[PDB]
This record gives structure tokens, sequence and C-alpha cells, in this order.
């Protein structure tokens, strides 16, 4: 029952201080060879070692970030506290804490947390604009979902009935705002003969809209 | 080699 | 500092195949190399430590090997659950460093993209903007190029590309390419063209419309 769980603010404006908590159980930071490490991974990119704190209060830092980093432990409540000072947008990533097992002859992270997502931007909550994308045996339609913040957005076709031939593309950042498109391929007969609408939700702004695609 | 301080171990 | 150079970035394979991923350290790390496996959307799990010691839960079809600066991870007879990403990481001199990762992906038949272009919508135009979108759907392999042209001439400012992960059902890839202009810039031109270049044809696929 070794477990770790990250907690954090979720969203932060630049220049601020990122505070992350790791709550762990199933092992003690009073036992030798034990530590907690922080690792981060920007969406779709590689992993980066930030720092770790050990059972004997030894601390080790990535020199590129060491000036901005602070870590402590509360061994009785099984928690490790991470602070990153002065965040810029490049500090946007998934953050993992994990148990470090370390000896004079081995090292590894054998149990990780699920991770917590951290977004650094000046942007404010902003609903999306939904625009219809209209033009063989098949026709492709689309839905442009533009200018929202923050992630995520759900896109569905005909409330779910259309599942095959649906692609929804990863969001992309444009002036502190996300834009994403969804694509649907149906036979040229069902459309415009029958109704094709995309259904778009943006829960952070309580946005729920349906947009029919007229020819 | 053994791992020590410079390799992040204590 | 001590850097891990992992290759290949991407590897296409079939169940039953044997593949090997390589990792090179920029300096001796004395066999202190771990391998982690990451499923799409998930936290990484430990596969191997000290270069060749298998972690708990890991089948013998995985093995590590190497010393000095040269290490590799070998997977005998791939199984469906093996598809995902793999990372090496060293535990020698700080800073600890991870390899860039290897995407182990599913092999399938070559397929040409289905390309579709879409003029900015009426509704978008009334707001003050104009995005032109192009879909390049269901191709294989994943390597692809898109060129935008306005009135016959290549354009690069204002284009944003997005690529899907490998499709779980047909093992195919897709991408969207979006050219964003101002309303008034969009209206000073007539011809808009999206060109896809993919190894399935020596001649590019061309989708085009006139603002009329």
């Amino acid at each position: 029952q070794v477990t770790l769980k990250e907690s954090g603010p979720g969203i932060l404006q630049p220049s601020q201080t990122l505070s992350l908590t790791c709550s762990f159980s199933g092992f003690s930071l009073s036992t030798s060879n034990m530590g907690v490490v922080w690792i981060r991974q920007p969406s779709g990119k590689g992993l980066e070692w930030l720092l770790h704190i050990l059972w004997n209060d030894g601390k080790f830092y990535n020199p590129a970030l060491k000036s901005r980093l602070t870590i402590s432990k509360d061994t009785y409540n099984n928690q490790v506290f991470l602070k990153i000072a002065n965040v810029d947008t490049a500090d946007t990533a998934t953050y993992y804490c994990a148990r470090l097992f370390t000896t004079t002859t081995s090292g590894y992270f054998d149990v990780w947390g699920a991770g917590t997502t951290v977004t650094v931007s000046s942007a404010k909550t902003t609903p999306p604009s939904v625009y219809p994308l209209a033009p063989n045996s098949m026709v492709t339609l689309g839905c442009l979902v533009k200018g929202y913040f923050p992630e995520p957005v759900t896109v569905t076709w005909n409330s779910g009935s259309l599942s095959s031939g649906v692609h929804t593309f990863p969001a992309v950042l444009q002036s502190d705002l996300y834009t994403l498109s969804s694509s649907v391929t149906v036979p040229s007969s069902p459309r415009p003969s029958e109704t094709v609408t995309c259904n778009v939700a943006h829960p952070a702004s309580s946005t729920k809209v349906d947009k029919k695609i007229a020819a | 080699k053994l791992r020590g301080v410079l390799q992040g171990h204590l | 500092d001590i850097q891990m150079t992992q290759s290949p970035a991407s590897l296409s394979a079939s169940v039953g195949e044997t593949v090997t991923i390589t990792c090179r350290a920029s300096g001796n790390i004395y066999n202190y190399l771990a391998w982690y496996q990451q499923k799409q959307g998930k936290s990484p799990q430990l596969l191997v430590y000290n270069a060749k010691t298998l972690a708990d839960g890991v089948p013998s079809r995985f093995s590590g090997s190497g010393s000095g600066t040269q290490y590799s991870l070998k997977i005998n007879s791939l199984q469906p659950e093996d598809f995902g990403s793999y990372f090496c990481q060293h535990f020698w001199d700080t800073p600890w460093t991870f390899g860039g990762g290897t995407k182990l992906e599913i092999k399938r038949a070559d397929a040409a993209p289905t390309v579709s272009i879409f003029p900015p919508s009426s509704e978008q135009l009334t707001s003050g903007g104009a995005s032109v979108v192009c879909f390049l759907n269901n191709f294989y392999p994943k390597d692809i190029n898109v060129k935008w042209k306005i009135d016959g001439s290549e354009r690069q400012n204002g284009v944003l590309n997005s690529w899907t992960d490998q499709d779980s059902k047909d093992s195919t890839y897709s991408m969207s390419s979006t050219l964003t202009l101002t309303k008034d810039e969009y209206e000073r031109h007539n011809s808009y063209t999206c060109e896809a270049t993919h190894k399935t044809s020596t001649s590019p696929i061309v989708k085009s419309f006139n603002r009329n």
C-alpha cells in the first residue's frame, strides 16, 4: 500500500509561487533509503528531474531551477511540500511525486503518484466560440472550437450517436487561449438530408452548446 | 562504484 | 552535464516482433540506469533498474543490458500491452537526466491522407476573425507535411498544426492545419490552398477554394 498523491492550485498566473503537496502512505520518511522525488512532464513531452528530499533531510536540486526551489517534509503527517518561486509559462506541466528508493548500490522510483496538472498563464476563464465547418460516398464535416480557457473541452457528435469517423484534435495555444477542431466523416446521403450537429462543453465556464452544420 | 552525495544519495 | 540520448524517437512494430531501444549517456554512469514505461495519459511505471535488474510485475521478455555509456532495453515477442512510451533515466551524478523517450507504435499498411479544406464560417467572419481549416485524416505512416498557399504563394505565418495520437482502432494518424488571418486580410485574397505531402504519393494532395 505504498501510495502518493499530489495536490496543487491547478492554475497560476506568472511570477507567482507554485505550492505543491505530496501526501503519501505505506512508507515512512523516517526509514533509511527512502525519499520523495518531484518530476514533471509537459504534455506530450519528456520527463524532467526537479529535486528530492531524503529520510535524513538531505536535499538535492536541479541546478537550472535550484534558485527557485524549496522543499520540506512533515514526517508525522506523511507529507512533502514543494515550492517553485516565480513561475513562467514554461513551468506548465504535469507534476509527479514518487517514492525514491536509494542505496549505495541502487536507485529507482518504484511507485509514482497519478500526477497533477499545473497551468501557468495570465489568461482568465473564457468560454469557447463554436464555428461550423461545412464544405465521393463520404463527406467530412467539422467543428472549430476557438478561444477558450482553460482546458479541457469535450466535443461529441449527435449527442453520441456518431462515434465512428470522429477525430478530435489536441488543443493548441493561441494568444493565451486554446483552439481545437473536431472532424466527422459520414456518408454523403445522411447529410444534409439528416442532421449533423456537434456538441461542445466547457465546464470551467459552464458552457454547453449544440451547433448544427448547415450546407 | 558506490553512490554518494554527488549522485544524490545519503 | 550528464545527458541521456535515447533512440529511436519512434518505432513501429507488430505483436510477436523483438525490438530494442537504445540509450547513450554522455559520460560513464556505472550501470545506474532505470527504464520506465508510460501508457498514453498515465503515470510512468518502473520496468528495469541498475541497467539489467527487472522490477516486480515485469515479464522476462523484457531485458536490459550494457555498461559504461551504452545501454539498451530489449523486448522479446511484443504483446499488445507493450505499446506505449519508454524512458531511460540515470541515477549517477546530479542532475539526474531522462532520455527523450521512445514511442513504440503499431505497424500497419500505408494509407494516404483524406484531405478536406474549410473556408472561415459566416459566423466567425462577423466576429472579426477568419480561420481556414484543413484536415488530413487517416494516413499511415505518421510522417507528413502541409503547405499553405494564398493566391498561389506559400504562406507560413499564422498556421498552427495539431496531430492526433495513433488511433486505437485502425492504427492510423490524423492532423489538422489551421491558417488564422484577420477578417480583412482574408478578404484581400481569393485563392486558399492546403497541400499535403506524404510518402504514399510522389505528388502532393491539393485542396483549394476561392472566396468567390
